[PDB]
DNA sequence: GCGGTATGGCACTGGCCCTCGTTTT
DNA sequence: AAAACGAGGGCCAGTGCCGTAC
């Protein structure tokens, strides 16, 4: 809809003219992203590894290789994290069931002659003992619908299927309402051993890890998720004569910036650089609007920042130089506030850390 | 062409004085010595249209120059001794800018105090500088106090605007400035910065002070002591250079107080305006004993300085002018991060060094350590106090699945984490360093509760005393140590005993691997003391040293650091490596306080000269702006200038970090600046006081000849004949030279020109006593030489005659020694004597070497001020655009233009020229040496350095940025006449 | 060459036998283990850092890894090129401005057939002409600045000015491994070319902004190997004459360090309020600073077993949780840099560690 | 029989004064 | 419960070596 050109003309996307619909974007076929989309992929895997590291106990972090070993490319992203099975035993001490993580990124063919698509996804392979598998299996379904959740604008936008079938067992497939159609955004499943015990045969007397003084094979958990398919989705849950994208704190890309009113002074310059590196120093992604050149409207400026879904807009006038006081601009109130230079760190901070919350 | 030297001059007819007799002894003696090998090479010889002279003499020439240059300033000074006293105001009014208080003190808003002349003393906030604050000024007619636009609360941002105090008056005579350290005030003038300008001069009482009754920084350290048998009859004669004092010295009434809270530099701007009237009250004692001072100064400076040279000089000498631009900060950047970068990399090897070396405390192995076991190793768990009871031992009070039901057991260990955190808190109390690690590795470690605190062991040096025997192998040997002095370097049996017992209980000291060290050395008390190298068991004594000081710690050693003796380990070239950081940051480490509070003023493009707009740089939307020098008009001795960051800049080395300061003095575009070096001076100065004392002519003396006959241009000066004997050049020849003048000391020059020339002492001993020829010879039980033809005698009274003394052959001293010995001002020539503490009578003395030295300083300092006065002279005179100076000693460097550079040169060889005729028309006669008449180097680009062609460290490439490039000078600038126009 | 073992035993690398020199320079490795990845993560983190963040006029870059016309990309700075223009209207047509990212890339090697890929951090920094080889020895002196601090031995890395064929100055990135130097990164100044190749018709839209005037943009170049980088550090963290004392350790700088703290539980036996170590492991989590947990354990074994055992993986500190703890609330805590026992108070202890890795980031 | 004239910095040290715990109404 | 004395760390100035220039 008119979500699409927003993204184009505040660098979500890459430029684009006829591969800019919905079906290209849902294609691995790009066009790439912009330098928001790109930081909105980090902060969203960022906090995807780390929904997953503050489980307990033990989740290694590794690299699968992109090509083929023997001689191409890869669909999924479970051979190279069950190559380094036997190995990320020693490390575990084969004590208990045990999960490797990574993002990589994927390939899948698209279909004149046809073509090849590229998606930035995120994996989990869980590998636990059979009969405790199921449970894992249900376990891991509430954490990443919850995990899809906290971010979420709506949590009736994100559903969770049922299936199963001859190969696998029990297997669950997250979804996400869009409502143009809901469409595929992780895929758990429960393969067996006979993954495993297809590249190991043998003398599969490795593959058996201990579970309680008990030597067994252990079931493996499939989790695999879209972080493409996910930016697109936070993307349309954050929609809302107005049109401002509300991303979620944590996860939106730049959450302020700052500009002057009086005109091209240094000292402005000097102030506003003087605050770019205070908010740089404790981790908070800032615009600079001051450079500028011109500051045409405030109305535009406001709305060029509501489309690029910064939380807070700064506004240093000639005022700031003399008693500090600096004008705040809210989002998602865009509620016309002021308050001393000092204290915004501090605010900008707390605000931030009051999102943490579940 | 003729009499062995002299060009064609008009400043007098005749003339000889011949004196056949006194030439008859002196090629005599120039043949007994013996030099009569002349080489015969006339200098080309230069025909050019001198400047009006105005007669008689160039005596009374300069004589007038420096009265009219001085004149109105002269009249001003005396508006201020006459000056009666208006009262002190009642209340100090709070408002910006100036306030005049005249009638009853009431409070006039003034933008500028229009006065002839005023005393001054400005006031900064150093919480938040460099910006001034407050100032007061009185005057022959009124008072006047100036607040800064500081009264107003605002989060102001300093990038040195014009916001420094006016005080200049407009035109669309006529100012003179006193003030205690009147160059700080100085660099405050809104109206200094200005790139032309300017009619405003400094008079520094300070500086009046030194040259009326100044002392040495030896009779300083002793004079503040009060709290060598007649050494102390001048102890209240003189004074130290603070205000206070020199106010209790001049004037000697009630001692002025001095703020006990140093509010201005140790407090903020809150607690300034708290008592603004106080510290406004402070200013006021201050200007005040100041013009005191000064009242009692300036008469008695007059008639010990009577020359108007002195005079003029000293006022032209204090408004120096240094033009930069953002280049400065640039500089400043990329210096302070280099330093930063290569002390990171030392600190980090040496805590590297010190974190695995922290590692033998377990268990008692450090013992063995032949380094490792003179400090502490201490083992500290300290404290804690009972209030738990009563008798029980606190001391000793694989199963799967997948449970997740407990939710909220996260938020319960939680709990119980933090209900556990806060009962502890009040066990302890102060927190100390951390007890684990041992008492060296405590010291090494900054505080936990520090604002600058740095992980790891940190405070690491280079140069301390602790990290180099930490790592270090010594000399052949393997321990080091410190007790008097460190270890034993640079700056007929001989027999000592031996001892080993044990008494307890002392530390334990090993001797074992002392040796086995030596033993792996060698793979590759006595003896093997002398030239080798080893260390005894215990004792501790010398048993074999040379350095009668020591040296910690070894720091300047790369020659006996690269030559295998000595070195480190572990381990391989990171001794010399570390020797190479430390040499690099030697000089930043020193200076980047200076450097970087070294202030500068940015100047508008409303208030520059637009001729440089004209000129084709802007350049790209760049700052403009200058920095005065700071710098005290005239500081011991002999009245020299005393500046803390520019006198003591750095030159153009490939080695050190900060050593482009010199060259960032960058010309603005369209000005160019033009210097020269005097050579030589002091040398010179000396061969004439020793020649026209023997004779008329300049080259009637031995020391006399050989001076005034090299060339530095394709030939050999007398420094670079000493310097190839060999020999070393050539600033070490000069230091040899220059030292063995002032006190040619047997075991000084010993153990230094073998440090310059680096080889063995017998020969050197042989090469000092061949040099040691010139000072010789010299004068009951006495030295075997007195002014009868034999000492054998037989009770033969004469004590009458044991009162001449006087060296003979070669050099002159007894010259420099008969300034020495006059009780009266002894002042050659001119002119001008100086301090009531060096002056004989009534002064033991025992100051001899500081009187020579002040004797030939002080005629390179009357040579600076009539350098000054001439230069001056024809640049108002004539159409030469830019006066600016910028004077090091012997060095001046002139801010011109690019098109009239090549005038402003010949303007400089003229100068000199007038100078040396000067020198020698003082003692007669007024004919001199061709190759000392005129410069031989002039200076001419855009930023100032030592020779043309410039090479950098920190930029790397230096006219990789924006440079351009010298040219030497010369015999090409000798065909532009001082009239404009030429070409 | 014999620290390989302890990459091995303590995953930072594969555990298979074959990991030549050649093997590892040429991207060919089976792939590197969790303290490897953890290693090179916080490596790549600390280039995003001191290279996009904290300069402005650096925006992120998202290049495909493919051609939509089989081989992929040999290098990652022709897909930024890519996005010149809209990353030209994000900034205004304000230049030099650039254009970085940290991408793994494909290179062809007829082993003496095979293709191996590794990891690289390249930065396209697009610059007026009338300053380009001034923000070539800009970039130059801050690259090699920053390979050359979290080093034990900054004196490895080196640089080396070297000219193009056709005479466009360039500077290539030098680490001396045991067996000579090898190139880590490299630095180049294009003219302008490929950027008029890639936009024949319409040259206007190239054109950028240098102050007074629109200038066509010379392209600067730096391309940084972060694998050959990981086992620049990995080579430099571990240790060589007379030290009459010698013990197994990797001195990795506490900022890319992969395992910050490793939490233990000693005497031991105690049950069961031992819960307090979760508390602890969550509190360090959550503030980010890695913990290794000892808590389920087959040793029950000497204390130098483990210690040398968490020296082998760099840990900057040991922290041990003991029963008197749990009476006052003073743990012990051993680092790695001085081997040396340590009392300390929780809350303290996790402030000191985050002024550890925050003062360690300065200088 | 003595190099001189200046400017600074850093490390080390010991004495002044404060604080805080230990010992004491 | 309440008064007193000793141990620890910071602010202070002095001293010993070194840094540079002219
Ligand atoms: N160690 C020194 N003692 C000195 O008294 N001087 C005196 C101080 S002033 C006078 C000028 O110093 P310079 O460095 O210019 O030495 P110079 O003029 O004799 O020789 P040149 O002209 O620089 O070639 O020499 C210099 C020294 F290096
Ligand atoms: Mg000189």
């Amino acid at each position: 809809e008119a979500l699409l050109e927003i993204c184009q003309r505040r660098h979500f996307l890459s430029g684009s003219k006829q591969q800019l619909s919905r079906d290209s974007l849902l294609s691995g076929c790009h066009p790439g992203f912009g330098p928001l989309g790109v930081e909105l992929r980090k902060n969203l895997a960022a906090e995807w590894w780390t929904s997953v590291v503050v489980f307990r106990e033990q989740v290694f972090p590794v690299d699968a290789l992109h090509h083929k070993p023997g001689p191409k490319l890869r669909e999924n992203l479970l051979h190279g994290a069950l190559e380094h099975y036997v190995n990320c035993l020693d490390l575990v001490n084969k004590r208990l069931p045990y999960g490797l993580a990574q993002i990589g990124v994927c390939f899948h063919p698209v279909f004149g002659v046809k073509s090849i698509g590229e998606k930035t996804e995120a994996s989990l392979v869980w590998f636990t003992p059979p009969r405790t598998s199921n449970q894992w299996l249900d376990f891991w379904l509430r954490h990443r619908l919850q995990w899809w959740r906290k971010f979420a604008m709506s949590p009736s936008n994100f559903s969770s299927s049922d299936c199963q079938d001859e190969e696998g067992r029990k297997g669950n497939k997250l979804y996400y309402n869009f409502p143009w159609g809901k469409e595929l955004i992780e895929t758990l499943w429960n393969l067996g051993d006979h993954e495993l015990l297809h590249m190991y045969p043998g003398n599969v007397s490795k593959l058996h890890g201990r579970d309680g003084r008990k030597n067994v094979v252990p079931c493996v958990l499939s989790v695999n998720g879209d972080l493409d398919r996910g930016m697109l989705a936070y993307l349309y849950d954050s929609f809302q004569h107005r049109k401002v994208l509300k991303l979620h704190p944590c996860l939106a890309p730049i959450k302020v910036a700052l500009d002057v009113g009086r005109g091209p002074t240094l000292e402005l310059r000097q102030v506003c650089q003087g605050l770019f590196n205070e908010l740089l120093e404790n981790g908070i992604s800032v615009w600079p609007g001051y450079l500028e050149t011109m500051q045409s409207s405030l109305e535009q400026l406001y709305s060029k920042y509501d489309e690029m879904s910064i939380l807070f807009t700064v506004l240093v006038t000639e005022t700031t130089l003399e008693n500090g006081l600096i004008h705040l601009r809210s989002r998602d109130t865009t509620m016309k506030e002021m308050m001393h230079i000092s204290k915004l760190k501090d605010f900008l901070i707390k605000y931030i850390s009051s999102a943490k919350n579940v | 062409m003729l009499s062995r030297g002299l060009h064609e001059q008009i400043f007098g007819q005749g003339g000889e004085m011949p004196g056949e007799a006194a030439v008859r002894r002196s090629v005599e003696h120039l043949q007994k010595h013996g030099l009569w090998g002349q080489p015969a090479v006339p200098l080309p010889d230069v025909e050019l249209r001198l400047p009006p002279l105005y007669g008689d003499n160039l005596d009374q020439h300069f004589r007038l120059l420096a009265q009219k240059q001085s004149l109105p300033y002269l009249e001003a000074a005396n508006l201020l001794l006459q000056a009666q006293l208006p009262p002190k105001p009642p209340a100090w009014a709070w408002a910006e800018g100036w306030t005049r208080y005249g009638p009853e003190g009431e409070a006039v808003p003034v933008a500028i105090p229009e006065e002839r002349a005023l005393v001054f003393d400005v006031e900064v906030c150093l919480a938040e500088g460099t910006c001034p604050t407050l100032a007061v000024a009185i005057s022959p007619s009124a008072w006047y106090s100036w607040c800064s636009q500081r009264l107003v609360e605002e989060r102001y941002s300093w990038t040195s605007q014009l916001s420094p105090a006016d005080l200049i008056p407009l035109e669309v005579q006529e100012q003179l400035v006193v003030g205690h350290n009147v160059s700080f005030d100085r660099a405050h003038i809104r109206e200094q910065y200005l790139i032309q300008g300017s009619r405003m001069r400094f008079l520094d009482t300070m500086s009046m002070h030194m040259a009326i009754s100044g002392l040495s920084s030896f009779q300083r350290s002793l004079w503040i002591a009060a709290k060598a048998i007649s050494s102390w009859d001048w102890l209240d004669i003189s004074s130290v250079n603070s205000l206070a004092e020199v106010h209790r010295l001049y004037v000697g009434g009630p001692p002025l107080e001095k703020e006990p809270r140093e509010l201005f530099v140790k407090g903020t701007m809150k607690d300034i305006r708290e008592n603004f009237q106080d510290l406004m009250q402070y200013c006021a004692q201050d200007v005040w004993a100041t013009h005191e001072v000064f009242q009692q100064q300036l008469p008695l400076f007059l008639e010990r300085c009577p020359h108007p040279v002195t005079l003029a000089g000293m006022l032209e000498m204090g408004v120096s002018y240094l033009p930069v631009n953002q280049n400065w900060e640039r500089y400043l950047a990329e210096a302070q991060g280099t330093y930063e970068e290569l002390q990171r990399e030392m600190k980090k090897s040496l805590m590297d060094l010190a974190n695995d070396a922290c590692q033998l405390l377990s268990g008692e192995r450090y013992k063995e350590d032949p380094w490792l076991w003179d400090l502490e190793w201490d083992l500290q768990e300290f404290k804690q106090k009972k209030a738990k009871k009563v008798k029980k031992e606190p001391a000793t009070a694989l199963g799967p699945c997948s449970e997740e039901e407990e939710f909220q057991q996260d938020v319960m260990a939680r709990a119980c984490l933090q209900k556990l955190k806060g009962t502890t808190e009040l066990l302890p109390k102060r927190p100390q360093h951390l007890p684990g690690h041992p008492g060296w590795y405590r010291k090494l470690c900054p505080r936990l509760d520090d604002p600058a605190w740095t992980p790891g062991p940190s405070l690491l040096s280079l140069q301390m005393r602790v990290t180099p025997k930490l790592m270090a192998l010594t000399w052949d040997g393997f321990p080091l140590h410190y007790s008097e002095r460190h270890g034993w370097g640079y700056l007929n049996l001989a027999k000592l005993p031996t001892g080993t017992t044990l008494e307890s209980a002392g530390v334990v000291c090993p001797y074992r691997a002392i040796e086995s060290l030596y033993r792996k050395h060698c793979l590759e008390p006595y003896n093997d003391v002398d030239i080798p190298g080893c260390w005894f068991f215990k004792l501790p004594h010398k048993d074999g040293n040379s350095c009668n000081v020591g040296s910690p710690f070894a720091k300047d050693f790369l020659p006996k650091m690269e030559d295998g003796t000595l070195q480190a380990g572990p381990g391989g070239a990171s001794g010399p490596r570390a020797l190479e950081i430390n040499k690099m940051i030697s000089f930043w480490r020193n200076a980047h306080k200076r450097i970087s509070s070294q202030m500068v003023v940015w100047l508008p493009r409303s208030a520059l000269p637009r001729a440089v707009i004209r000129h084709p740089d802007y350049d790209e939307e760049g700052l403009y702006g200058a920095i005065l020098p700071q710098v005290v008009t005239a500081g011991t001795i002999t009245r020299r200038a005393v500046e803390p960051t520019w006198l003591t800049a750095s030159n153009a080395r490939p080695d050190r970090v900060g050593s482009e300061l010199k060259a960032m003095v960058q010309a603005p575009p369209g000005y160019t600046l033009v210097g020269a070096d005097v050579d030589s001076q002091e040398l010179w100065i000396a061969a004439v006081l020793g020649d026209a004392h023997f004779a008329g002519m300049h080259g009637c003396t031995a020391f006399g000849w050989m001076t005034l006959q090299g060339r530095k241009s394709r030939g050999t000066d007398l420094h670079s004949k000493t310097a190839t004997t060999v020999g070393i050049s050539r600033e070490h020849a000069k230091r040899f030279n220059y030292g063995r003048i002032y006190g040619a000391g047997q075991p000084f020059a010993e153990r230094l020109l073998m440090q310059f020339n680096h080889r063995l002492t017998q020969q050197e001993a042989a090469e000092k006593a061949q040099q040691m020829y010139a000072a010789t010879k010299g004068l009951l039980r006495k030295v075997q030489r007195e002014t009868a033809r034999k000492s054998q005698w037989k009770k033969w009274e004469v004590v009458a005659e044991r009162a001449w003394k006087g060296g003979t052959e070669s050099e002159m001293f007894n010259k420099l020694e008969s300034i020495a010995t006059s009780d009266i001002p002894r002042t050659p020539v001119l002119g001008c004597c100086i301090s009531r503490a060096l002056e004989p009578s009534a002064v033991q003395e025992e100051f001899m070497t500081s009187r020579v030295n002040w004797v030939v300083q002080s005629s390179a300092v009357d040579y600076l001020h009539l350098m000054l006065v001439a230069m001056k002279w024809l640049f108002e005179e004539f159409a030469i655009d830019g006066r600016f100076c910028i004077s090091i000693h012997d060095e001046v460097r002139y801010l011109v233009r690019e098109e009239d550079r090549y005038r402003a040169a010949l303007a400089l060889q003229i100068t000199n020229l007038l100078t040396r005729c000067m020198f020698a028309y003082k003692l007669g006669l007024n004919d001199l040496p061709q190759s000392v008449a005129f410069f031989s180097a002039v200076d001419i680009d855009r930023c100032l350095r030592k020779e043309v062609t410039m090479d950098c460290k920190t930029p790397s490439n230096p006219t990789g940025m924006e440079r351009r490039y010298g040219i030497p000078q010369g015999e090409a600038l000798d065909i532009y006449q001082i009239i404009e126009l030429t070409k």
